[PDB]
């Protein structure tokens, strides 16, 4: 019943560490990655496949087991507290929120 | 068997074709007619490519030829057995692909040396 | 022991790649005009233990007919009429709910100094109104581009035409019948020619091309992505009869000195809509095996049929080439029903079909193709071997799945004339250890 | 170039509104398909629907969008157009315009560019 | 040391390059594309002129061979010194410059009557 | 000595960029003497 | 650029015909400005002209 | 012909002209 599912909705980080996003593919496929900040259209961060998006500094990076993909942040830099979406073809996800 | 049709067969089995397979490397402006120009350009140039290098080597005017260049272990270290009688030719061309330019720029070196030589030895 | 460099010229190898291929043939035709004939027929070699991946998505051979249907229609097209002088207001009423006008217009003649009033009959969705008088027409496509009549010499008939690779290059044919369009294909063969392809130009429905060998076989690139086309290749035909029963009269005019512009003249007769007939029982038939095979990429759900909504006129319609004439039929009669897993299986369908005669294929941008009249009355018919479908989203968890016609895109029918062949190039050169220096 | 985003009324339920963006002829014409995206305030993204922009064939995210939203593409003038009709209150949300340029078959739909976005409001 | 890097090098010398320099003899109508077109075309025929004249002479296929022509007096009385040693081949091309027909047209009329002569007593 | 701004034929710009290049052919085939028949 | 100098040539310095051609060895910096806020305007002059 | 007068010691024109449109008439 439902294609998407978002993990774990919220975190809070301090700089310096490691995020780890996630959603689970209902009957798999590949898995791509948007970024949002308020007042802000989204951009992407990563290729369904994992190769990176243009435009991101190496920051961003995941795979896909089985049929759940993971995402991390790098050092969360400042910058990169936003939401973060899930995209698998026609689906959207829930949406994950950073905190500190 | 017709061309390529050795491809599935062993690289010593497959020397049966190699005369066949050397024979398909050779056969208004309009539309087609620009295209059919540009074609036989192209299908020239591409045989003499072929028949200077062999020009080079001692090769030209054979399908079978030998120079003086050693085969050695980082090529292959595989018996004759398991070259000639247990694979294809497209299997060993890739195997070796990486040394296609190291083997062939030894044989033109050493093809010039066995030339400059043989000459100088006559001329002497 | 030890070993030696031996070399060998004439080693049946080869690499994946990209020429340029030329024509082969088995009327002034476009395409056939000035090109060179097949051999007296292809040779085929089995390439026993070999096998090699095709890819129908990423054929370059496909590219190629692309651009050389452009390429030949254009030069047939460039020296014939242009219509400018034409690009008057046109004043007229209708002679089938007003589908026909007869309108005269006023146009200077070779002679500088005289001007000529004249008439024309137009189909109706060739113009459109002036200044809301209900009376006054212009060409619909005038205001931005430059519309040429096509010679009435040249024929459109698309006479199959063989694709040939040049020295030092082949063809090679997957012959696995059942083939999905990629990935590794385990019975293949070298070819020196492709079968003659018919440069068909079509939208939903694939006229006259090849037909499957075992099974209606449905390729996707991904079945999921529902953005993407859903080629249909059938094994058996479904037969369409098209006719245009209106005996028509060819009237020119000159537009200038030597400028001959043809119009449809005096109507003999009465005016009738065009009409396709197609076989009921084969249509029935033909659809339900067709779900079948669509059943089996999904997991078992009801399949419904229906009509797209939206595109250009020449996308939500199904249209083709048929004497010379251009034909819109209405084909939402076609895909309406919905079949189900415990189904199985008498008259005629029937398509009313609209005409129009300023066309733009591939879309040039500032330029238009008017076709002439055609005089007596046109017959045609096809045989349908395929579809262009695609797949309503929105529709996961709704217990059904959904097809509509897709299509438009001349490429995609092309990638099934050309599914079966891939271009690689001849390396005859090449080494192995000897046992002699 | 960012899509340029239009729109940004206020209509009244039962009515309709008409969105348009825009691009440079370089990025139109490098674009295979252009989607429709929703964001109502707080519930996350929504898919609507997407046009082809040589054939102008279109799809949905939702029978009801497809019952009440027509979707097309510009040729000559670099446009796309979402015309929605039969508005009411569950339909305010912020609406974006957006690319796909990755004629990449099976590697998935990908946004490279989204425009700045647009807000529409329902409201008696 | 490259092509024509031995053109300062005596003639003797520069025997080291003759591989190196045959290698530099081989390798939509817009105003480029034509050009290109013609200089293809050129670089073939004049390929082929040379291995025509050489597969005259009994040469194709070597880089050096020799016929049954003497050199005389009037071309060069020097000794071999003051030609192999002493001189590059600019030099000598030159020097000899007036006996370039003479010399081929004695090479070809010696070796029409060596292939001649040669197959007849193998016939007989 | 009096000068003035002169140029307007584009060859004379021409002619400094391809300064110090000239065309030549190859000729790789010639005759010498030998020892040897 | 010249390497090590201006060079100055001329086929014939004598010859008050011919172009002198004066190579520098150092360049000049020239910033060229429009400074007008232009608006490109089209109109048609035919059928897609 | 134009019709104008200067919008920098009259360098710049605006003109106006009578042209047929791509309508003939
Ligand atoms: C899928 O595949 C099918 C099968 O190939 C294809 O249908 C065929 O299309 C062709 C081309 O449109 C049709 O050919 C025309 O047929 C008519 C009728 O001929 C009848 O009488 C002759 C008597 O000898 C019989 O042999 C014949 O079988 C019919 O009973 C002809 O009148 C047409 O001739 C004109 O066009 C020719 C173009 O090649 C010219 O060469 C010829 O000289 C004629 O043109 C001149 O005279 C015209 C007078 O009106 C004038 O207007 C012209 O300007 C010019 O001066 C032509 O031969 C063929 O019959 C169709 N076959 C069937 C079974 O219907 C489908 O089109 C294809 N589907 C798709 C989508 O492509
Ligand atoms: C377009 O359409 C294609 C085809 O439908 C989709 O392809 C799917 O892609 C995903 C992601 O790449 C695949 O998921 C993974 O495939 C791996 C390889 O499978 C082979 O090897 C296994 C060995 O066990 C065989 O069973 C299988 O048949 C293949 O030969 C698997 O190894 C992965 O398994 C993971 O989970 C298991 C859980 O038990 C772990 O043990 C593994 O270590 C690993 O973590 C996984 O299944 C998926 O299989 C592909 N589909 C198909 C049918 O092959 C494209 O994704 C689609 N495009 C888009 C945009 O969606
Ligand atoms: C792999 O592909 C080859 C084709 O490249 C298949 O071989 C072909 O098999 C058909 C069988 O019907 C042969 O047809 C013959 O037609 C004549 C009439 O023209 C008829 O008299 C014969 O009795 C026969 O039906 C066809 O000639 C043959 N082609 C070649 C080149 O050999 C082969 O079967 C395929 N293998 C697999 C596993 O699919
Ligand atoms: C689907 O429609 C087609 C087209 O109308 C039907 O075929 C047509 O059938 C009629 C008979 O009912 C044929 O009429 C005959 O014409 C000849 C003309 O020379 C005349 O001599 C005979 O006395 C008779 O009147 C007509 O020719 C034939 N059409 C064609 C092109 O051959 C078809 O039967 C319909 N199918 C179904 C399932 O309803
Ligand atoms: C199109 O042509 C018709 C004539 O064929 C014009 O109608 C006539 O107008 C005159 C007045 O100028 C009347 O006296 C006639 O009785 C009208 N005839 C008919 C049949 O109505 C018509 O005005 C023209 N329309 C345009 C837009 O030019
Ligand atoms: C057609 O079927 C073949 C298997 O018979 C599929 O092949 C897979 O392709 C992927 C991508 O190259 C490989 O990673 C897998 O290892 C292949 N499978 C096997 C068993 O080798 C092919 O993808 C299918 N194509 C379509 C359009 O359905
Ligand atoms: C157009 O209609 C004709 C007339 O029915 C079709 O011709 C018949 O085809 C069947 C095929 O099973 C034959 O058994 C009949 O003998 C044919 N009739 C005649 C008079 O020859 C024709 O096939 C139809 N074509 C299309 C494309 O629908
Ligand atoms: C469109 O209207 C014109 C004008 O009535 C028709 O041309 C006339 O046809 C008759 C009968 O052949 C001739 O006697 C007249 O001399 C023609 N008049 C002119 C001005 O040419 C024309 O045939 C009509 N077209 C259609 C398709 O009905
Ligand atoms: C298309 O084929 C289907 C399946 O054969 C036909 O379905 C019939 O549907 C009616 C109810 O409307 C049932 O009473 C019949 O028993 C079904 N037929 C069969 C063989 O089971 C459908 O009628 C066909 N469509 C047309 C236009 O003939
Ligand atoms: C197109 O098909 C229709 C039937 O759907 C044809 O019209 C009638 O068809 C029935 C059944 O075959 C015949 O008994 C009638 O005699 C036909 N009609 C009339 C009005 O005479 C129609 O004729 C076909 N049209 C074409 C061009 O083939
Ligand atoms: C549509 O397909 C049918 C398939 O049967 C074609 O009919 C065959 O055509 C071949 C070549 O002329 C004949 O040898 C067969 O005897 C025909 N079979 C039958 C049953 O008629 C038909 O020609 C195709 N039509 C088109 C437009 O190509
Ligand atoms: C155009 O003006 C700018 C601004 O002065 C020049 O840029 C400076 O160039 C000097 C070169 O010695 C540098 O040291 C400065 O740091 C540059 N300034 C900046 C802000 O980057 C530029 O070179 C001029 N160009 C020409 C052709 O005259
Ligand atoms: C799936 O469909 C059922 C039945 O209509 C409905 O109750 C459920 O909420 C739907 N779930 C999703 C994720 O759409
Ligand atoms: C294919 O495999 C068979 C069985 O091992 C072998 O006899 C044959 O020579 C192989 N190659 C070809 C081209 O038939
Ligand atoms: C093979 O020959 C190359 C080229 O001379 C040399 O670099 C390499 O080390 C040799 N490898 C072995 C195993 O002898
Ligand atoms: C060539 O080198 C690459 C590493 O750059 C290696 O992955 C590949 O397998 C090598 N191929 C062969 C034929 O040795
Ligand atoms: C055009 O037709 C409409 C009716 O569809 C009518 O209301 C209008 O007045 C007519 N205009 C002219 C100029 O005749
Ligand atoms: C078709 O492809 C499948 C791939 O799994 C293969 O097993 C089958 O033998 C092929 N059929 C042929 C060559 O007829
Ligand atoms: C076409 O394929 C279906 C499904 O495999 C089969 O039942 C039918 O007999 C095949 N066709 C023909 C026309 O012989
Ligand atoms: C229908 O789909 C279900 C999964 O939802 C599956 O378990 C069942 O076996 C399928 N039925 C058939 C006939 O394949
Ligand atoms: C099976 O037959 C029943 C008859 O009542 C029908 O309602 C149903 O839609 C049919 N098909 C499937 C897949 O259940
Ligand atoms: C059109 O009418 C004329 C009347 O002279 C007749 O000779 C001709 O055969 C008819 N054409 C058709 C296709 O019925
Ligand atoms: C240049 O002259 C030197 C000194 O006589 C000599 O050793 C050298 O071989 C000559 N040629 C070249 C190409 O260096
Ligand atoms: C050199 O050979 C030519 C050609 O046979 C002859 O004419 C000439 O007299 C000879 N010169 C000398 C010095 O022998
Ligand atoms: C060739 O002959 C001319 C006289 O016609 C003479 O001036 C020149 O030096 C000669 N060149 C050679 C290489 O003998
Ligand atoms: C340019 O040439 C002059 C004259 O030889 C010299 O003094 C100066 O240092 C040279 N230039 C540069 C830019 O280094």
């Amino acid at each position: 019943e439902i294609v998407l599912t978002q993990s774990p909705g919220t975190l809070s980080l301090s700089p310096g560490e490691t995020a780890s996003l996630s959603c689970t593919a209902a009957s798999y496929g590949h898995m791509t990655w948007y970024q949002k900040k308020p007042g802000q259209p989204p951009k992407l961060l990563i290729f369904a496949t994992s190769k990176r998006a243009s435009g991101i500094p190496d920051r961003f990076s995941g795979s896909q087991f089985g049929k759940q993909y993971t995402l991390t942040i790098t050092r969360m830099e400042p910058e990169d507290f936003a939401r973060y979406y899930c995209q698998q073809l026609e689906f959207f996800g829930q949406g994950t929120r950073l905190e500190i | 068997l017709g061309f390529l049709g050795a491809a599935g067969s062993t690289m010593g089995a497959a020397s049966m074709t190699l005369t066949v397979q050397a024979r398909q490397l050779l056969s208004k402006l309009t539309v087609w007619g620009i295209k059919q120009l540009q074609a036989r350009v192209l299908a020239v140039e591409r045989y003499l490519k072929d028949q200077q290098l062999l020009g080079i080597w001692g090769c030209s005017g054979k399908l079978i030829c030998c120079t003086a260049v050693p085969w050695n272990a980082s090529w292959s270290n595989k018996s004759l057995d398991n070259i000639w009688n247990n694979m294809t030719w497209m299997e060993w061309e890739k195997e070796i692909s990486n040394y296609t330019n190291l083997i062939y720029n030894l044989i033109e070196e050493s093809q010039n040396q066995q030339e400059k030589n043989e000459q100088e030895l006559l001329e002497l | 022991e030890e070993l030696w460099v031996t070399v060998y010229y004439g080693v049946p190898v080869w690499k994946e790649a990209t020429t340029t291929l030329f024509c082969a043939s088995d009327r002034n035709v476009w395409a056939t005009h000035a090109c060179v004939p097949t051999d007296p027929s292809p040779q085929e070699v089995v390439l026993a233990n070999v096998t090699e991946n095709f890819n129908m998505w990423k054929n370059n051979m496909v590219e190629q007919m692309h651009e050389d249907i452009i390429s030949l229609w254009d030069q047939s097209l460039k020296p014939c009429v242009k219509l400018t002088p034409l690009c008057v207001t046109l004043n007229c009423t209708d002679l089938e709910k007003g589908e026909i006008k007869n309108c005269s217009f006023n146009i200077t003649t070779s002679v500088r100094d005289k001007m000529q009033k004249e008439y024309a009959t137009f189909y109706k969705l060739d113009i459109v109104p002036i200044d809301n008088d209900n009376n006054s027409y212009r060409l619909i496509n005038c205001n931005t581009s430059v519309i040429t009549q096509a010679c009435p010499k040249v024929s459109f008939e698309p006479i199959p035409i063989h694709y040939c690779a040049p020295a030092g290059f082949a063809i090679l044919k997957c012959n696995n019948k059942t083939f999905n369009g990629t990935g590794p294909c385990t019975n293949v063969s070298t070819v020196q020619c492709t079968h003659g392809i018919r440069p068909v130009v079509s939208t939903q429905l694939l006229l006259n091309g090849s037909l499957a060998e075992e099974e209606i076989v449905i390729r996707s690139e991904n079945f999921t992505d529902n953005a993407k086309t859903i080629i249909v290749q059938l094994n058996e035909s479904v037969e369409i009869n098209c006719t245009r029963p209106n005996n028509n009269t060819r009237k020119s005019i000159h537009i200038g000195p030597g400028r001959w512009f043809y119009t449809t003249g005096q109507i003999i007769g009465n005016i009738r809509q065009a009409h396709c007939n197609i076989s009921r029982a084969k249509w029935n038939n033909t659809l339900h095996k067709i779900v079948k095979k669509l059943r089996e990429q999904f997991r078992n759900k009801t399949i419904v049929f229906k009509q797209s909504s939206g595109g250009d006129p020449e996308i939500v319609m199904h249209s083709f080439n048929c004497g010379g004439e251009f034909f819109y039929c209405n084909s939402t009669q076609l895909f309406n029903s919905t079949w189900y897993g415990n189904e199985s299986s008498e008259g005629n369908i029937t398509l009313p079909c609209r005409i129009k005669q300023i066309i733009n294929l591939w879309q040039e941008v500032g330029k238009a193709m008017y076709a002439p009249p055609i005089g007596g009355q046109i017959r045609c018919s096809s045989n349908i071997t395929g579809l262009l479908l695609t797949r309503d989203g929105g529709n996961n968890n709704i217990t059904t799945e959904i097809f509509r016609p897709g299509g438009g895109d001349m490429r995609d029918n092309w990638r099934s004339e050309l599914y079966k062949y891939k271009v690689v190039k001849i390396e005859p050169l090449g080494v192995a250890p000897t046992k002699c220096k | 170039v960012q899509l340029v985003q239009s729109g940004s009324g206020v209509k009244k339920p039962g009515a309709s509104v008409r969105v348009s963006c825009w691009t440079s002829e370089d990025i139109f014409e490098r674009t295979e398909l252009i989607h429709w995206v929703r964001q109502a305030p707080g519930q996350g993204l929504e898919w609507i629907g997407w046009v082809k922009t040589v054939t102008g064939a279109v799809n949905f995210g939702s029978p009801d969008f497809r019952q009440r939203v027509s979707l097309t593409r510009d040729r000559d003038l670099f446009t796309a157009h979402m015309d929605i009709r039969g508005l009411t209150q569950g339909d305010t949300a912020t609406y974006f315009c957006a690319r796909q340029k990755f004629y990449t078959g099976g590697q998935g739909w990908y946004f490279d560019l989204w425009g700045r976005g647009t807000l529409i409001v329902v409201s008696s």
